[PDB]
DNA sequence: ATCGATCGTTTTTTTTTTTTT
DNA sequence: CGATCGAT
């Protein structure tokens, strides 16, 4: 009972099937649950000469409502995925808990942070956007340089710092606006805006059929006293994620550079919002993260074209009333 | 003397005092007589040996000498001295005394790892890889001395006990007893003792984790060898400092058994060759290597092959790099009999939009001969701590550690103004001050600085007037030539920075066709080439170069201050004295590369036109 | 068993710098 | 100031 992996695991269905085992809680949003299904095993050290290390990270982002359940979301994560830190909004200055290393003080007990304490997994955060702007400061590398560098002590010795990110954070104008633009949903500053990627958000309105739905199911949910388990997907994304060390070739990197375009050209100063070369690169991730949901190590158009899909849908989701770029754009790539 | 094994004559007896004798190729070279003695006519007493020669010389020493090195390892000394002092006799005649001897050993194995040096591992030779923190002074030890009690030359074995009798017993009976050991070191030796360190490696399980490190010893000549913040590599030895099991349990309420303590002893340190891996203050450097350099430096194609040296995977900034590099070698400390140490180091400014691998480019500057990075909260008030041992106030005082290297940041804007004011102050004196407890030590250390930042609002400030940076004009002062970062779109260069960075960063590609590019190759090279140039030329003007110079930061002053004028309101950066004292340092820069020492306003023209983009940057 | 001559015996301090919220 | 240690 171990190749429990492969009585099943190369079937074509099974695009999907991991789907139905991020948190069993909710009816709709099929985006996030894939964005993160696939983020929590996704990877590629990829170290080229001497220049970097280029990422073993992602910053996915749900900037919703204060009040749609997204806290719970989070909690999954941690009891299936190897590592972690509960932490909410409202950290240290992002010091941390500067030591100079004596035996006066028996020692002057030390550590950084957590992204120190945590590297190569998680470590979590809740509702953030009402958090000290003394942090949102701190954090802006370890996200992508993966590095932390350190002085103001009796040392000024460096360390490692690589990891991905939670979300979890709150929309400031009371709940959510209409499509009118992103800029003025939420105000952080300009040298934060640098990276950014998985842009999902929980937009709200109403359909009496949904509510009769999802409430039967909330009921059915309720009514429990006394297709995957948790008990093997676990063990799946440890092998997945640690033995096997994907790759690519080329079969189409020239049509990134047109869908480039198409936000250079159809986004100026509308919408686009700097979105420089790092979520382009996130495109690789997502390719490379679903030949790791296959085993695969490489891939044809397939998996590129997964990522065409989920982030044409996301950017026609970030737009106003004329909410149909590149909708327009694209039945001719669809 | 028991003469059936590990007996203390076999050895010395002959095999070891022949096996130099011996060791033997034609070519008249292969022996190490020749290296011996050529070292000790200049002072040396040392030489440089290899671990698998007993391979080429036998099948059972080694597998005795990792057993019980300590003996063996001085053996060798006593043969060293007996065997080379019949050659010290040129006649019997001038030995007017002998003298000691450090020997070497080196191999090529196999570094190890900190995480594994155990138990096992112990009073037993190696081979590790790690870097260098700081470590001690230069105290003092010694080998033996006499004592007036018995007039005796005290010997030992290890490197205490001192028993009842007098022996000053020739009193009658009226004998001297209870230990009365008069110490007399008009008789005594001397030999060094400095306490080397050692950190763990950068890869090696710092991951879930810390790094851990090591603390060191030395005898005799490894002393004025290392220079903290270096990598090595290393033979030494893992031993202890004190013994014992039974219940006389340690201190109060420590050593539930028997804990005793680490260190390792160095036979035989070297170095590391991460390209140029060590190569920051000593020269085993030879003839080959300088007519290389000179030849290079003969080639009139270098800059811009220069030029294409940090960014084989990078697109673009290529007027923007005219001078990154020249940041590296420096100019011209030229000192005056006066006060007037006309500023030396050189700096350097860069702001714009995200998303145009600044981080990486600095990672970079520091890869190419001494640097260090962190950026903001938090090198270095400086350092005044309080010695736990005998409580008193040392001075450990961190840009010390660029005393000659570089430094570069971002994250000026992003760390507070507590900290920048010593810091602001000592790039334009180099001399770090101190008057807080009772010492008035005036440090010093020559260190540049590279200077990353972010504006907050981005180009909207560039594209109208005054916000350009946060905080202070102070520190727009100090630099000398200061750049904008934008990313203004054009669909070209979209798809071209596309394909750039693909064809990199598909499947870790460019290792067969990266280097075949023309010149643009080895930054160990650029190490060497480095601390070579910059330690030899103290270049100066020639005169054609100074009135163009001169008339040209009138004309900067003057077109300053029309802008002033043709808007009715200052529209200028401050016309500095600074400017050209900078300036100076960058034509000091580039005589410094091509190594012809007096420079032309030709030589020049590149250096107005690269801190013109300053000029027309703060133009507005 | 008893006495005496043998052996070996040591402990005293208060305060300043940078750091974090 | 204490215990060891030798002989008487
Ligand atoms: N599909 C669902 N299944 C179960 N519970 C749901 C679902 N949708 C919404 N909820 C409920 O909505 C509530 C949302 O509150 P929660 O504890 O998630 O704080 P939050 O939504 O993260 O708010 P904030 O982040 O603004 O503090 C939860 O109690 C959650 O149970
Ligand atoms: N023009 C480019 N060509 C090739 N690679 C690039 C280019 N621009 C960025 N990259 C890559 O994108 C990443 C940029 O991250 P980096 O840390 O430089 O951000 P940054 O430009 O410093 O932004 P900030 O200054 O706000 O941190 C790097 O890994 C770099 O390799």
């Amino acid at each position: 009972d171990i190749a429990t992996i492969q009585k099943l695991s190369k079937d074509p269905r099974i695009v999907e099937r991991v789907v139905a085992s991020m948190a069993p809680s909710i009816y709709g949003h099929d985006y996030i649950k894939r964005a993160l299904a696939l983020a929590l095993f996704g990877g590629e050290s990829k170290n080229p000469g001497e220049k970097h290390k280029v990422r073993g990270d992602i910053n996915l982002l749900i900037c919703g409502d204060p009040g749609t359940a997204k806290s719970q979301f989070l909690k999954y994560t941690e009891k299936v995925a190897p590592r972690a830190v509960f932490t909410t909004g409202q950290g240290a200055s992002a010091v941390g808990l500067y030591v100079r290393r004596n035996p006066v003080s028996r020692e002057w007990t030390l550590e950084a942070g957590a992204l120190v304490l945590a590297d190569q997994g998680v470590c979590l955060i809740d509702e953030f956007d009402k958090m000290n702007d003394q942090d949102r400061t701190s954090i802006h590398e370890a996200m992508e340089q993966q590095s932390i560098s350190i002085s103001k002590a009796g040392i000024v010795t460096s360390l490692q710092a690589r990891c991905t990110v939670i979300a979890a954070a709150n929309p400031i104008g009371g709940r959510y606006d209409p499509s009118m633009t992103f800029s003025e949903n939420v105000n952080l500053s300009e040298p934060i805006l640098s990276r950014f990627d998985v842009l999902c958000v929980v937009k709200d309105e109403f359909d009496p059929m949904q509510d009769q739905q999802l409430a039967k199911f909330v009921v059915h949910s309720h009514m429990k006293h006394h297709e995957i388990p948790q008990d093997l997907l676990r063990q799946y994304i440890v092998y997945a994620k640690e033995n096997i060390r994907p790759k690519l070739t080329n079969i189409d990197e020239d049509k990134i550079a047109k869908m480039y375009a198409q936000l250079r050209q159809e986004s100026f100063a509308t919408g686009s919002l700097p979105i420089t070369v790092r979520h382009i690169e996130s495109v690789i991730r997502m390719s490379e993260a679903h030949a790791r949901m296959h085993l695969r190590e490489n891939v044809m158009e397939a998996d590129v074209s997964m990522a065409i899909r989920m982030m044409l849908e996301s950017f026609i989701e970030a737009q106003k009333f004329s909410v149909m770029k590149k909708m327009r754009s694209t039945f001719q790539k669809y | 003397n028991q003469q059936d094994a590990q007996i203390n004559l076999q050895a010395v007896k002959k095999k070891y005092k022949e096996f130099i004798r011996t060791f033997n190729e034609e070519n008249f070279f292969y022996k190490y007589r020749d290296t011996l003695k050529r070292n000790y006519l200049n002072g040396r007493y040392f030489l440089e040996i290899e671990m698998e020669d007993l391979v080429g010389f036998d099948e059972t020493l080694a597998d005795k000498l990792n057993k019980q090195p300590t003996e063996h390892l001085e053996i060798f000394e006593e043969a060293a001295r007996e065997v080379a002092d019949e050659i010290t006799a040129p006649r019997p005649e001038h030995e007017e005394h002998m003298h000691d001897i450090q020997i070497l050993l080196s191999s090529n194995a196999n570094p190890t790892n900190i995480r594994q040096l155990k138990s096992d591992c112990v009073s037993k030779l190696v081979k590790i890889a790690g870097i260098i923190v700081a470590a001690s002074g230069i105290s003092a030890k010694a080998t033996r001395m006499s004592i007036q009690c018995l007039s005796c030359s005290t010997v030992i074995p290890n490197l205490y006990a001192l028993p009842r009798k007098c022996n000053t017993e020739q009193a009658g009976r009226p004998k001297c007893p209870l230990d009365p050991f008069f110490i007399m070191p008009d008789k005594c030796k001397c030999v060094d003792f400095q306490t080397l360190k050692l950190q763990e490696l950068p890869d090696f399980v710092p991951q879930g984790e810390i790094p851990r490190h090591l603390q060191l010893f030395c005898d005799r000549s490894l002393c004025e060898r290392v220079v903290p913040g270096n990598r090595v590599l290393i033979q030494g030895i893992y031993s202890i400092r004190k013994v014992g099991k039974p219940s006389r349990r340690d201190g109060r309420e420590k050593a539930v058994v028997g804990v005793r303590a680490p260190y390792m002893r160095v036979v035989g340190i070297t170095v590391d060759s991460e390209g140029a891996g060590a190569i920051s203050r000593y020269s085993n450097i030879t003839s080959d290597e300088e007519e290389h350099f000179r030849r290079m430096a003969a080639s009139g194609d270098i800059y811009e092959r220069l030029s294409q040296s940090l960014a084989p995977s990078i697109f673009g900034s290529r007027d923007i790099k005219k001078a990154i590099t020249c940041m590296l070698f420096g100019g011209s400390r030229k000192r005056l009999p006066d006060g007037l140490c006309r500023r030396g180091d050189i700096n350097v400014l860069l702001l714009g939009d995200p998303g145009t691998a600044k981080s990486q480019l600095l990672k970079f500057v520091e890869k190419v001969p001494i640097a260090v990075y962190t950026s903001g909260k938090g090198s270095s008030t400086a350092s005044v701590m309080k010695d736990p041992q005998t409580r008193n106030f040392v001075m450990e005082g961190a840009m010390v550690l660029a005393d000659g290297g570089v430094v570069c940041i971002d994250e000026f804007d992003k760390m507070r103004e507590d900290d920048r004011v010593a810091i602001h102050e000592a790039m334009e004196q180099q001399t770090i001050s101190i008057a807080k407890a009772g010492i008035t030590t005036t440090l010093n250390s020559r260190c540049s600085v590279l200077a990353a930042a972010n504006s907050i609002f981005g180009r909207w400030d560039d594209t109208k007037g005054e916000e350009n940076i946060d905080f202070m004009p102070t520190i727009l002062s100090r630099f000398d030539m200061i750049f904008i970062v934008k990313d203004i779109h054009d669909e070209s260069r979209d798809i071209t920075l596309a394909k750039h960075i693909i064809n990199v960063h598909l499947s870790s590609n460019k290792s067969a066709p990266s280097e075949p590019a023309e010149g643009e190759i080895s930054l160990s090279t650029f190490k060497k080439y480095i601390h070579y140039c910059r330690t030899h030329c103290g270049p100066r003007l020639s005169e054609a170069a100074g009135e163009k110079l001169k008339s040209r930061y009138v004309l900067m002053r003057s077109g300053a201050g029309q802008q002033e004028k043709a808007s009715d309101k200052r529209l200028s950066i401050p016309i500095t004295v600074r400017q050209l004292e900078a300036v100076i340092r960058i034509s000091e820069s580039l005589a410094k590369i091509r190594l012809q020492p007096f420079a032309t306003d030709e030589h020049v023209n590149e250096a107005l036109r690269l801190f013109q983009v300053s000029t027309l940057d703060a133009a507005m």
